[PDB]
Parts: structure tokens; C-alpha cells; sequence
């Protein structure tokens, strides 16, 4: 009969119950005062019975009140709140094209023929064309699932064909967009709003931040305000110029879309600073994206970076214990917290450092049970051969240039 | 949507159960709990989710972690709880394995509060969540930066400079250091009255009449004697027995109309002002005249200080006031706005009835005493000139230098009369008065004082300050958590250092 | 564009194929307000949307790329005026975005 | 008040067929390949109606002429019916149509015509313009096929993601295109066009399962059938063809379940006693 | 029993029929299986009880369940988010006329509610009792029926309900009509919050634009920033300070006007800069103009050039046709396209080239079926002498902060 309040703690209203002394006591002294409550009796089963909806009304009621704050919310309800700050809950689309096709003769190649990757791809034909009698033509393409989806740049596989039709070539020719998938999100979308906190807001590193991250294929982006310029390093970064913002992102978005929000997003006159050689990967070298002022005047430049990408390695040792069979779990859970599909624990971003006790962490959250021994990591540059055992150690600095990315195959799990 | 809700829970009870215990009391205490854990429930949780009354610490924890600001820095939970020094605060918690009724010195004690980073006080922290919430949907604008500021520490509420609330943001740009829309005033046996810059007439011819034959007194019914007015031995305000009685006997109307040059000017404003002293009657009629009958009237009550009657028969009013001096007199102003040139005189009588007009029937005779009448253009009423006959025109000074704020007289200020200056200058503005010279008599030529608040400008680029404190008594833990930079709540252009600190 | 035939009752619901999808409205009075669960080709999208004039239905993009559509009630809902001064229109994608480009500089 | 309106389309316009003439509209609906039929006897039809109707329906000027290229070669008609009390209408739709004879039945004093409408009587369409798909999945051929005849397609179907080699090149005319649908996989899957839209789905699976439809007033008894239950009922606008009704008898208590509808069979008269709807069910997975 | 109705996509509100039928069979099958819940006897008005409550918590939860989108929040709730921006409804008073003159005879007693009224609708109800002096004459107040700034001109107010005596009312000058206010309305306040986001939802640039162009006489604008750190020409500007911005105005605008838009577009940090010599005429003197800050009284300097004015002549020879036509039609369309009244083309705002091939257009454009043989276009510092013959040039390009004007006199026309 009583509503907690986990005043900072929790955060979270949380019920009472034991409501059946309370039914009681008003059963008694206004029905009676002497009544038998026992049950087996038609008032004991009357008082149960309104005991037990009370106790669903209050539980009802608290989590109504609790899905006013996010990390207790859930669909419909989280949305509320990042529609509160304006955090778009990022609609459902998937959109290819611009694909070739290897063939015979005057094929009537049918609409909507599909085709294979590697990875699953299962993508067809937007509409009917009939190739020309010379050997290949062009075809448009969508993906059947409304997930980011990257094939490779090379010609894999036919689904539908016709026997003639040999194959649909992927060249540079190609294009490709990105389809997000609800609130992917689901509990990711937990971690990406306290990043996206400020979309609304402009001219600020946390506006920027925000607003970048709404653009699509940027997985994670570090932007350093570089505010006490005397041109030294703070926070990492070598800064060239005294006054300059410095933005690294990470996936792999349109250039164009994301030089324009780093440009509506400007800050007034604080130019951009991508240089130090190392740090980053510049994505024009010199002269960067020019792009156009809105504001009619003028054609700007705007400078930012890609992070050095790092290939890395999850040596475990698990003991199988209390009777549970789990012989390659341990690697999805490793690559879902990369990933950082995972709830309040963002993974391997732009900024993080590949932590041996935080794969772990994620290892027994997905599955306890199992004893963890050791966790090493260590890690590689993009291309480089194994690490070798010498090499696996318990962390990796990742300084804030740069980023981590834990393969399926590069988790490997010792038994014993 | 419109036709009614009920949904009352006690609807469930029927008119058999009219004088029935138990299923009325039943009913009745569902009811009862239904009401406290849904309705006060619901009530206190919108008054939770409402952040200008977040009282409940809850609250401003729910929306910290709304807003995304850490909670380290927040000292929530309630306070008296250390115990530190003094009898207003706890006491050394002992060993009072016997239980005493008084727990020992104190129930407790600890270190919660440690100082130079935590607030205690819970209204200064939405405060602070405001400020995130603004730093998250700012774009850098100081305009709606200080507005946001003023709104929230001081609702909405205009500040003095004696005061000093929160100051601008990052705009390296200081207003002022020359000096503009500088006002002077002077204080003297007139009260506060300002002076002018450019040259000022006042069109009476006579100001203070010794004669009859001075200003002439004229009645449309004429039905008994002209208003005569009569030299009077009473102190005037600037010091001399020369006030003038005005005095209207039984049965008459009649009206003084003090000789003035016509016309005096198409579509201009038109102040009159004069001083008077409450005598046989109680309050004084005045009358603006204009094209007939576009004519302006109003009436003066020198004792209660209220226009009582302000009366449009045109277009003509636009204000009416009076301004108080010693010895119990009374200026009393009247603006007039007629866009017609028509403006030939103003007519002046005394009030049998608190409404009586310039022709108003008068039971007995009534006297009243004035002195010192003025009508000029512009719509401000200034110092009191002699004029015997003669529109008399003169300009009050001139200001030789706009830098060093020293300021030249036409004459010299006599003796004890005060000086007040308001504008800005010296990158500070002064609103109210400010005095910066006494008259002696021999000098006219005086420097004026500093007005308000630093020299400004804040010189450098991309970069500059708060300045907050002497207007909110703010506490100093506020100052030095706002100062630190990582948590983020001022609103923040990237690539702009500001410390917030300042008083 | 399209206008959705109503009818004056407190309780209904209303399923039509309207935008190449099978759209499937019940529009309920909740106390003061009005209320609408929201169904599209059998799965459900949304539930308990309370309704005002002008004000998109569907609030969140989910619910309405690729060019699903929207919602729209040009007054505040009012069932006692359904059909006689209360509509509610449907539109496409690209009215839509359209409206929301309107809609979002006011 | 029975509200029953017959709503042809000609160049003129709609002329709604309203209550107050006798009308009688027999519907025969079921989910098969053939087309659903309506026989629609009008009487108290004036000379200038009779000229303005009669003349258009015709079968010429596709035979012996050729007028035609598109529709406005046969007249499409739609059926509206339902109730009406308190001012309320409840006016749904029971069938869109091409009428293909005329004739009369009673002759005076009281002249009326019986003319009979099928479904999708535009069967001499363009010949098949968009060549079927070589090689494809059955989903995929269905769609091709509602996009030639121009319907919106609802494909709920196991079958959908099973390769078909050369998928109905054999197929001379749009309404073939039904019959090719129907022939591959016909133990249940049986496609069907209700309306302006064209259903493909397992026999045992409703199109729309949150659209069960609780019946519990019946006109004589639900009774047992081969298959399912088979019950006759009061003409109410929320029963499709194919949709699933909940069943719930008071005479029969074991034919209380959940079943999808196989056939329908409305027979409405605006001035005479029967305003039924018949429906077949089936048993529903 | 109660199923869920919180579920995820928002709460699920069942109808009360639905829910009365499920308390009914609990009630059933908690105190027997035949007991009679017939809404007279106890057990039925208990599962009335039951059936009232259990469904007004269900309305309330569906009411309040996706409370913090202010784009579909609803009173009490809306006010605490809009207060958020600042924005806050209003308070609904009523006009407060004070001393309203009365007239009438004796020692007439005015009472409360007097209901006087205006000569156009507006009803007021007197506040106060009075009684008339000797004089015939008093003073009263009056408030308005309803809410708003109701108007209370000055004239002959007429009264509705009079007792015996009372002769009328005045609106003398001297009363003091205090206007009321409506509050405001859920719509209005979304539309107000959401203005305040596409204030803060734009650039530096682009909010001095949009607010600069919102000013009367302002014709067009252009607007420059710096963002390098280097004193240098970005593209036909010479700057003279690092970072800041340097914006252009034309038309002839009100300067307070113009100053405060852009005060208020300021985004901070960053200065305006007046430019080196010939950047556009530095207007307002070395130093820039003042502003007041409406928030507070402190006071911040602002700074903007205007464009160089230039006379643009204009040379053609177009023949005279089929159809007769007059210079000065010519010339009228001249004007009129640079000026800028014709449709699509934007005219010689600030940097526009002056082009004889886009003159030309316009006046194949307004008068077609003439026949033109030589155009040419020439520009000149203002109040200077006409270039000679053969000084003007087949196209004339213009620098960034210029705006050059043709008049009537400034055309020549000769038929051939």
C-alpha cells in the first residue's frame, strides 16, 4: 500500500504490494468487525481476489510513471522521451541501384530477379528490362530486409535467372544507402540518445555531435571543441590551427550528406582542423569537401576525418560449468557488445578502448555460468597477421583517433 | 470529447442501499483508495513531472538523467544530517547502548556536502537543469541566452544596476565609451526637473501677474464680475511673497486667459505646468484651448494629488499629471496633442466642485494661489523661467567635451541646487539619476559621475565571460560548479572558452 | 489527400485500403480525448494515439517511411461532429513530407 | 428500412438504381477461379431509363466494329446495400461489375428487366501487354498478374518462395491470367478476385485475422456441412468473402468455432421478403 | 484475466463491455458459479464497483501515456514543456476601467453589477459601490465580462441595467483603461515552440540572413564568413580580422530595424568586421552602430557595410517590327527587371553581374517579336559622368558587395 521513491538511485517509482492487510482492514470495521477473512470462505475469496487487483493497479500505475525517465522505457514509450529533445525514431527504408548485368542474347530479363552475395544478399530487380543483344546491361537492385546491408565490390552470384543471364556484375559504378530498423534500435537507441541530446541545438560540439550522428552510416563520431588554443594537444589530436574543431566519424555515410550537417552545424567561425599526419584519415587529403552555404554566398570548406581502423582479437578461457552446453555463444556475445546492440554499454566506438575485463563483462552478461578465465585481447592495424600469443594483453590504449572492430572469426574460446 | 465522463466508482450504488453499513462503507473506502493512489497519485506525479516546482528530489533526479547532466554534483536527499559546528547543526553520534531518548548528542552524522563543488539548495538545482535544457536547444544567440537567463533567476522580472543580474555571453562587443541620450536634471526648490540641450521657449507673456489688467478675464454669460487677480503676500516656492490670489466670486464663471503669442504651432504637443497652493477651494481647472470646440479640459485636486477629470472634446488629451514640492504645492502638467494650429490660449479657474470646468457656476467666491505658469512645446515639463510680457526662449547648457563627461552651463548653478545625469557613458548606463554637481554659485562649467557597470568591450576574439552574483547573492558552490567545463551546462559555442566565476 | 468517411459514435472502427496498405483505424472517446489504435496490414502499429487538429497521427518516422503516409484530423476530434465539421484526411508519402515541411518552419 | 442501391457507370454518369424501384440483386460469390455473379432483376424502369441503360449494355462494337481500346466498352455497375434507422446509413459494397446479358421476365403492365453482371468481365483486355516472368517465384508471378489487371494483390501464402520454370506463357487473355493462378497448387491454395482486389491464400487462412467477425444471431440454424458450418444470416456490411466469422449458436452448440468463409450468396429484395446473405465456412488454421 | 494492457505500442484500452464481462466471470468464478450478478443485489453492485474502477485507471493511463511529446501533449503537461523554451501561457484577465466618470442626479446609489456597456457589444459590470456627491458627479470602476483587451474607447458609454437617477457614463481621458488578455490556446503554443525550434535549428549564417531579410526595404542581403583564421579575400571580400563575419545589406532599411535582427541573429564569439577600405560603404562611422539588448539592459555593438552603388547604363539597338513599340517601354522593362518586379529572375542584387546577355533576355522576354542587333552594358561609380562610346563592354562582371541601378535615363535606344 505504499509507492517508493528511489529519490536518485533508482530513479524508478516501485510498488509495495502487500495490499492484503489493508483489504482486510477494510472489510473489517466497515462490513464488520468480527468477520472470518479466512479463506475457503466467500469473503476470504472476495478479499484475494481485490487484494490481487490492487497489487496489478499499483504495478500498472508504476511503471506508467516510470517510463517517464529512459534505461525503464521501452517502445512507444523511450520514443516519448526522444521526441521530447527531438531524436527522430529513424523510419524504415532500403533502397539499392545503379548494378550491371554479364548475360547472353536478348534476354528478357524479368522483373524483380534476384540475386546472392556472400553475406546473404538476396537482392532483386527493381523493374523489368530486357537486356541488349550486345552482352550487358544496367538494372537497379533492393534489398529484400530493411537492415545495412554492404556488399562487396565483387560479382558473387545469381538468385533468379533465366539460364542465359550469367551474372550480376558489382562494380564502382554502384550505389548504396542506408536502411535503419526501429527503436537498428532497440536498446542501442538507449545509448544513442544521451549522445543525441542536442539535436535541436546548434553551433556547439554537443550540437554537432548530435547532429552528425543523425545523419546516416556514422556508427559513432568524436568531435574535440579545441577551445584553449594555444595550439599544444588537448584531450589527443595534434592541433594545427589554435582555434578548430576537430570531427572524426566513423561507418561509411555520403560525403556530401555529412559535410552538410558538419556545415549546419558550424559554429560560427571556427574553422576545422584534420592534420597531425596520423590522426585520422583525412577524407580529401588537402582542400576538403567544398559543399554550398545555404545562406546564398560563397562556397566553404569543411574538414573532417576517418578513424584509423584496427582489426581486433578476443583470446577466452571458459570452464563450461553447472552442466550448459555453449560451444560458440561466446562469440556472438563478444561481437553484439562491439557491435553495441547491447543495453547502457555502448562498444567498440570511435573513442572506446578494447577492455579485456569489458568483454568479459559482456560474455557473462549474455551467458553466466561459465567462468571466464582469461579474456586476452591485444589487437592488429586493418590488414596484419595474427597478433600472436605474445601480443595478447589485457587492454589496447585506442587512443581517440582510431577504431576497434572485433571480427566473428577473431574470437577464439578455450576449453577446459 | 464533449459529452460527459462520469466514472465516478461510487455510481455502483444503488438507492436500496440508503441507510446500509456495509456496502455503502465498502463502496466508500474502494472508492477512497481508488481516489488516493490514482488521483493524488497522478496529481503529485504532474506536480514531479513539472520542472519550475520539481520540489520532490525525485524529480530533479528524473530529470537529470532527462536532460543528461551527471549526479555527482547534485547534494540532494534532506538536509541536517552533519554534524560539522554549531547547535543549529548535528552532533557526535556515541554509543548509547542503553538507548536514550535523546540518542546521545545527535541521531547521526555525516560528511554529506562536502563543499567547492556540491549545491544543497534544490531551487537552485532546477535552476541548473534549466540552464542544461537551455545549453541543449541553444544556438549561441546572446540575445535569447540572456533572456533565458533573466527568465529563469529573476522570472521574468527587469533588474537596477544596483543590482547587477547575469551579464551577456560571448559577443566581443561593447555598446558604449562615447556618450548617448544623456539627460540632465536639476534638484532644487522645482523638485527634479530636467533641462534641455536645445533652445526651449515658454510662450506666456506673464508668468506671475501683480495686475488685473495683466491677464484679462473673460465670461461667455458675464454674469457677475471678471476673475480678478490679486497680488498676494504668500511664500512662492523660489522664495518671494509675490504668489497671485485668483479668486472667483458668487454666480460667476468668468475665466482668466493669460496672454500668449497665436498661434503656437500646427500639430504639435503642448504642455502647460504651473505651481499652486491649495487656498479657499480644494483644486484647480485648466483648459487647452483649441479650434471651437476641440478645446482640452482637465482639473487638478491640490490636495489629494489625482487628475480627477480628464475631458476630450477632441482629439487634444494625451496626459495629465502632477509633481509635488514643499510648503504643500503642487505642479500640475497637462500634455495636449491637436493637430490643428488653432491653439490661442490656455483658460485657468478655480473649482467650486471637485468636476468643475473653466464656466462651471460658483456658489460663493473661492481664491486659490498661483504662481509661475508655463506653456511650451515638446511634452516634458522644465525649469521655471521668468517671463514678464515676452515668449522667452534660452538653452539650458552645452556639452563642450563627450569624453571626459564635463559638461557648460549657460549660467551658473546658484547655490545648494543639485545635478542629475542619466544616458550612458564610460561603457556604463544609468537609468536613474545620478548627481555629479552641487551649485556654488560661481562655477558652471562641472564633470559628470561615473554611472554603472565595467568598461565592457571584454577585449578578444572568439572567446569572453559570465559575469553574475551581486544581484542574486548566489551561492559560491553554484558559481564553481557552473565554472567547471566538462559537465556542459552553459550554453556553448564550440571553440568559445567562457569561465563562468565573476562575483 | 483522402478524406475518410466517419460516423458519429463515440466507439468505431474504420478499415479501408487507402496508399497501397490495408489501414485500420479504431477512433474511441477516452475521457475528454479522443484515442486511436492504429492497425496496418493486420499488424498493429500503434495504440492509444490521442488526436488533435492537425497534429500527425503516426508521430515517428518508423510508422511512415517509405511513403506509408499519415494521419491528419483538421480540428481537435470531436465525435459528437463527425462527418458534419470534423474530417480526417489521408496522406501519401509525398504529401506528407510536404506537410510536414509546412508544418515544421511554422 | 432496407437501403439498396444499384450504381451503374456511364458516359453520362452514375444513375443510382435507388430502393423505391423493386429491385432484386441475387450475388453468388465464392473463392474459386470463376468470376462472382450477380443477377439483378429492376422493374418500374421508364421508357427514357430503359433507352439510357439497355442500349449501352450491348455486345457489339467488339465483333462486328471496333470501338475499343479501353474501358467504357462495357458498362462497370457496383452495388451498395445495407440499413438505415435514426438517419444512420450502413450502406457497404457487394459487388463491382461488368453486365454481359439483358433480357426481360415479366412483361406489362410492369416492365422490368433482368440483367446479369459478372466480375472482371473485361477479359478482352490487351492481350497480355507486360510478358509473364521467365523464371520466378509463385508471390511473383502473382504480382505480375495484378499488376496486368490493374487490381491490388493481397498474397498470404506458404507457397510464395517456391521457383516456378515458365509460369503461364499459354496465357492468351487478363482473366486466364486467374485461371493459370488457380491451376498451379490447387489442393487449397485457390486465388480469387473479390471485388477490385485479388486474393491469393491457402484455403484454410483468412485474409485478415483481426477482422473475426462474432456472429450470433442467425435465420434458421448454423448447421453442419463437409466441411464446415454453413449458416444463413441478416444482411451484415462487415462479411467478405474469405474472411474469418466466430461462430457462436445456441441450437447447434457443437458448431461454436472459428471459421473462414468460402462462399457467399446475398440475395437482397429492397420490396419482397429475402435480404439474406448465405455464407459457407470452413474450418479455420 | 486482465490480459495487458500496457503492452509495448502505447496502452491498449479495452471497451467496458469487455472489461464488465471480465469482472462478471471473475466475480463467477471467485463466489460461485450460479450466484446472481444482477445490478440490485450486492454482488452485482460490487461488480459495478469493480467494473467503474479497473477501466477509469485504464482511460487514465491512456491518457497520460506518451505525455512528453510536446507535439501531441495537452494542457497542464504542455505548459511544463513549453516552459522549458521559456514559452508560458498566459494568464485570461479582463479589461479593468478605473474612475469611469458617472452622472446623475442627487445622492444616487450605484451598486455592484451594474452591467454597463460600450457603444459596440462589450459589456462591463461595475466592481464597487459608489455614491453620487452633491456635485452630480463621481467616479467608478468597471471590469470586463470577458477576457481580453476588450476596447474601451473614450465616448458615450450606455448602461444596460440603471437604477433610478443615474443619468450615465463617461469615458473621461483620465480613466485608466488596463487592458485584459485571452490566455492562449494548445495549437498556438505548439505553433509558438515550434517557431522557437527553427529559430534554434539554424547556422550563424543562415540566421542572420533569414533575419535581416525579415526587415522592411531590405531588398537582399549577402552574407560572409571567414572560418580561416587568416586575414585574406574568401571569395571577393577582403577581410581584416580572423574570425568574423561581414554581412551586406541593400534596399534603403531602417538601421535600429536592421541592427536589431541582427543582434538577435548574432551567434557570438565571432565579430562582425567593417572590412578594409572600398569593402562595401562602411555606414554608421569606423565604430558599429549600438544596440540595446532587449533581455538586458547591457548593450553590445554591431556592424554592417552597405553595397557600393553604381549606374549601370545600357546600349541596344534593337529595330523597330511589325508591331510599333517605344523606347520607353524598353527602358520600363529594364528597370523593371533590375529592379526586380519580373518573375524567376532574382535582378541586380548585391553581386550581380551586370550581363548584356541577361538584359537582353529581359527584353525578349517582356517584348517579344523585336529584333535586336547589338546590346552592350557598362558600370560607373555613382554621380560620375557617362562613359563614353566605346568604353562599354558586351558584359560586365561585378565585385561581392555592389548593387548597380539602371533608371530611364540611363538606357539607350536607337532604332536601325
Amino acid at each position: 500500500a505504499n509507492y517508493n521513491y528511489i529519490v536518485d538511485t533508482g530513479v524508478i517509482v516501485a510498488d509495495t504490494a502487500d495490499v492484503l492487510s489493508d483489504v482486510e482492514a477494510e472489510f473489517r470495521a466497515a462490513l464488520g468487525a468480527n468477520i472470518n477473512l479466512a479463506a475457503s470462505t466467500p469473503q476470504g475469496s472476495l478479499v484475494a481476489a481485490e487484494a490481487i487487483a490492487r497489487s496489478s493497479v499499483m504495478r500498472n500505475e508504476a511503471r506508467i510513471a516510470n517510463t517517464i525517465n529512459p534505461n525503464v522505457s521501452f517502445g512507444t514509450f523511450l520514443d516519448a522521451i526522444c521526441a521530447l529533445m527531438g531524436i527522430e525514431r529513424g523510419s524504415d527504408l532500403s533502397t539499392f541501384g545503379y548494378g550491371v548485368q554479364v548475360t547472353g542474347r536478348s534476354q528478357t530479363r524479368i522483373s524483380t530477379g534476384s540475386r546472392v552475395q556472400t553475406p546473404a544478399g538476396a537482392i532483386f530487380t527493381v523493374l523489368s528490362d530486357v537486356t541488349i543483344p550486345a552482352g550487358g546491361v544496367a538494372t537497379i537492385d533492393i534489398k529484400s530486409q530493411e537492415y545495412g546491408n554492404i556488399p562487396l565490390p565483387v560479382g558473387n552470384l545469381i538468385i533468379i535467372d533465366g539460364t542465359i543471364g550469367w551474372s550480376g556484375a558489382k562494380v564502382i559504378a554502384s550505389t548504396r544507402v542506408d536502411p535503419g530498423s526501429r527503436q537498428m534500435s532497440d536498446a542501442e537507441l538507449k545509448n544513442a540518445r544521451v549522445n543525441r541530446l542536442a539535436i535541436q541545438g546548434r553551433n556547439s560540439t554537443m550540437a554537432i555531435k548530435a547532429y552528425v550522428s543523425a545523419v546516416p552510416n556514422v556508427t559513432s563520431v568524436n568531435v574535440i571543441e579545441n577551445n584553449t588554443g594555444a595550439v599544444q594537444v588537448v584531450n589527443g589530436v595534434s592541433f594545427t590551427l589554435p582555434y578548430a574543431v576537430w570531427v572524426c566519424v566513423a561507418g561509411n555515410p555520403d560525403k556530401q550528406a555529412v559535410a552538410d550537417a558538419l556545415w549546419a552545424a558550424h559554429n560560427g567561425g571556427t574553422p576545422w582542423d584534420y592534420g597531425a599526419t596520423n590522426n585520422g584519415v583525412p577524407v580529401d587529403g588537402p582542400n576538403g569537401v567544398p559543399v554550398r552555404d545555404p545562406a546564398s554566398g560563397r562556397k566553404y570548406v569543411v574538414k573532417w576525418t576517418t578513424p584509423i581502423m584496427y582489426d581486433g582479437y578476443v583470446n577466452v578461457t571458459v570452464q563450461q560449468g553447472s552442466s550448459s552446453v555453449a560451444p560458440e555463444a561466446i562469440q556472438n556475445a563478444v561481437v553484439n557488445y562491439a557491435q553495441g546492440k547491447v543495453e547502457g554499454e555502448e562498444g567498440l566506438v570511435v573513442g572506446a578502448s578494447l577492455s579485456a575485463f569489458e568483454v568479459a563483462g559482456a560474455i557473462a552478461r549474455e551467458i553466466p555460468g561459465i567462468y571466464i578465465k582469461l579474456c586476452q585481447v591485444a589487437c592488429v592495424a586493418a590488414g596484419s597477421p595474427a597478433p600472436a600469443p605474445g601480443d595478447f594483453t589485457s587492454e589496447y590504449v585506442m587512443s581517440a583517433f582510431g577504431q576497434a572492430t572485433i571480427s566473428v572469426g577473431n574470437v577464439r574460446v578455450t576449453f577446459v | 470529447t464533449l459529452p460527459a465522463y462520469n466514472s465516478d466508482i461510487q455510481q455502483a450504488l444503488k438507492w436500496l442501499h440508503n441507510q446500509a453499513p456495509g456496502i455503502t462503507g465498502l463502496i466508500q473506502r474502494k472508492a477512497q483508495w481508488y481516489d488516493r493512489f490514482s488521483r493524488q497519485f497522478w496529481a503529485n506525479w504532474e506536480r514531479d513531472v513539472f520542472h519550475l516546482k520539481t520540489a520532490n528530489p525525485f524529480g530533479l533526479m528524473v530529470w537529470c538523467i532527462i536532460l543528461g547532466t551527471p549526479s555527482k554534483g547534485f547534494g540532494l536527499y534532506p538536509k541536517n544530517s552533519s554534524w560539522a559546528f554549531g547547535r543549529l547543526r548535528q552532533n557526535f553520534i556515541y554509543s548509547g547502548t542503553q538507548v536514550p531518548p535523546p540518542a546521545d548528542a545527535s541521531p547521526g552524522g555525516n560528511f554529506y556536502g562536502g563543499g567547492n563543488a556540491e549545491i544543497l539548495n534544490l531551487d537552485e538545482i532546477r535552476k541548473v537543469l534549466q540552464l542544461r535544457y537551455v545549453a541543449l536547444i541553444s544556438n549561441g544567440s546572446i540575445a535569447y541566452i540572456n533572456r533565458m537567463l533573466r527568465y529563469i533567476f529573476n522570472d521574468d522580472e527587469p533588474w537596477d544596476e544596483a543590482t547587477g543580474l547575469y551579464f551577456y555571453l560571448m559577443d566581443s562587443t561593447g555598446e558604449n565609451g562615447p556618450v548617448e541620450n544623456l539627460a540632465i536634471y536639476r534638484k532644487d526648490w522645482e523638485g527634479m526637473v530636467l533641462l534641455s540641450s536645445s533652445p526651449r521657449t515658454n510662450h506666456v507673456l506673464t508668468s506671475t501677474p501683480a495686475s488685473d489688467a495683466d491677464w484679462p478675464g473673460v465670461d461667455p454669460a458675464a454674469s457677475g464680475i471678471p476673475v480678478t487677480v490679486e497680488t498676494a503676500s504668500a511664500t512662492a516656492p523660489d522664495g518671494s511673497a509675490t504668489v497671485c490670489k485668483l479668486t472667483k466670486p458668487a454666480g460667476s464663471t468668468a475665466y482668466v486667459s493669460a496672454p500668449i503669442d497665436g498661434p503656437l504651432g500646427s500639430g504639435s504637443t503642448v504642455t502647460f505646468s504651473f505651481f499652486a497652493k491649495a487656498g479657499s477651494t480644494r483644486f484647480i481647472a485648466i483648459q487647452s484651448a483649441a479650434d471651437f470646440p476641440s478645446r482640452a479640459d482637465a482639473v487638478f485636486d491640490l490636495d489629494s494629488g489625482n487628475v480627477i477629470s480628464d475631458q476630450m472634446l477632441d482629439s487634444s488629451v494625451v496626459s495629465a499629471r502632477m509633481i509635488r514640492l514643499e510648503n504643500g504645492w503642487w505642479r500640475c502638467v497637462l500634455t495636449t496633442k491637436t493637430v490643428s494650429s488653432s491653439f490661442r490660449a490656455a483658460y485657468v479657474a478655480p473649482a467650486e466642485t471637485n468636476f468643475s470646468w473653466i464656466d462651471s457656476n460658483s456658489s460663493a467666491a473661492i481664491d486659490v494661489l498661483i504662481w509661475g505658469a508655463q506653456i511650451e512645446l515638446g511634452d516634458t515639463p522644465t525649469g521655471y523661467l521668468e517671463t514678464t510680457g515676452a515668449p522667452v526662449t534660452m538653452t539650458d547648457y552645452v556639452l563642450q567635451n563627450a569624453q571626459t563627461g564635463t559638461v557648460k552651463f549657460t549660467q551658473p548653478l546658484p547655490t545648494g541646487v543639485e545635478a542629475y545625469w542619466t544616458g550612458d557613458w564610460k561603457g556604463g548606463t544609468a537609468a536613474e539619476p545620478a548627481r555629479f554637481a552641487v551649485g556654488n554659485g560661481t562655477q558652471d562649467t562641472f564633470t559628470l559621475s561615473d554611472p554603472a557597470y565595467i568598461g565592457l568591450p571584454t577585449s578578444g576574439a572568439f572567446k569572453l565571460e559570465y559575469r553574475v552574483g551581486p544581484a542574486l547573492n548566489l551561492s559560491p558552490q553554484l558559481i564553481n560548479l557552473m565554472n567547471d567545463r566538462a559537465v556542459g551546462i552553459m550554453p556553448t559555442c564550440a571553440g568559445c572558452d567562457v569561465k563562468v566565476i565573476q562575483e | 489527400m483522402k478524406k475518410i468517411p466517419l460516423t458519429a459514435v463515440p466507439n468505431q472502427a474504420i478499415s479501408f485500403n487507402a496508399g497501397s496498405s490495408y489501414w485500420k483505424i479504431r477512433l474511441y472517446q477516452n475521457m475528454d480525448m479522443m484515442n486511436a489504435d492504429i492497425s496496418r496490414d493486420g499488424v498493429i502499429v500503434c495504440h492509444g494515439v490521442r488526436c488533435f487538429g492537425g497534429i500527425p497521427l503516426l508521430q515517428y518516422s518508423r510508422q511512415y517511411r517509405p511513403d506509408y503516409g499519415n494521419f491528419v484530423f483538421d480540428r481537435d476530434a470531436d465525435w459528437t461532429l463527425f462527418g458534419d465539421g470534423i474530417n480526417l484526411f489521408y496522406l501519401d508519402g509525398a504529401e506528407f513530407a510536404e506537410y510536414q515541411a509546412l508544418a515544421t518552419r511554422k | 428500412k432496407r437501403i439498396l442501391r444499384v450504381t451503374f457507370n456511364m458516359p453520362y454518369g452514375p444513375e443510382v438504381i435507388r430502393e423505391d424501384l423493386d429491385v432484386r440483386v441475387r450475388i453468388m460469390k465464392a473463392a474459386l477461379r470463376i468470376q462472382n455473379r450477380a443477377t439483378m432483376e429492376i422493374f418500374g424502369l421508364t421508357t427514357q431509363l430503359r433507352e439510357s441503360l439497355l442500349s449501352q449494355f450491348t455486345a457489339w462494337k467488339h465483333r462486328q466494329r471496333q470501338v475499343g481500346r479501353e474501358d467504357e466498352l462495357m458498362i462497370k455497375v457496383s452495388v451498395e446495400a445495407g440499413y438505415s434507422d435514426q438517419g444512420r446509413e450502413q450502406v457497404s459494397r457487394v459487388f463491382v461489375g461488368e453486365v454481359a446479358i439483358v433480357d426481360i421476365i415479366s412483361p406489362p403492365p410492369d416492365i422490368g428487366i433482368r440483367i446479369q453482371c459478372y466480375t472482371r468481365q473485361i477479359d478482352r483486355t490487351k492481350t497480355i501487354r507486360n510478358m509473364p516472368p521467365a523464371n520466378t517465384t509463385f508471390v511473383k508471378f502473382v504480382e505480375w498478374g495484378a499488376n496486368e489487371m490493374g487490381l491490388n494483390f493481397i498474397c498470404d501464402t506458404s507457397y510464395n518462395d517456391q521457383v516456378l520454370k515458365n509460369p503461364g506463357r499459354s496465357i492468351t487473355v487478363a482473366s486466364a491470367i486467374l485461371a493459370s493462378i488457380q491451376d498451379m497448387y490447387m489442393p487449397d491454395v485457390a486465388a480469387f478476385v473479390d471485388d477490385d482486389i485479388l486474393i491469393v491464400k491457402d484455403r484454410d487462412k483468412v485474409i485478415r485475422p483481426d477482422e473475426v467477425t462474432n456472429v450470433n444471431s442467425f435465420v434458421g440454424i448454423p448447421s453442419w456441412s463437409e466441411w464446415g458450418v454453413e449458416f444463413q444470416c441478416l444482411f451484415e456490411p462487415s462479411i467478405r468473402v474469405a474472411g474469418g466469422v466466430a461462430v457462436e449458436s445456441l441450437m447447434n452448440p457443437s458448431v461454436n468455432g472459428n471459421y473462414v468463409i468460402t462462399a457467399l450468396e446475398y440475395d437482397l429484395a429492397s420490396r419482397d421478403r429475402p435480404f439474406y446473405i448465405k455464407v459457407m465456412g470452413s474450418p479455420a488454421a
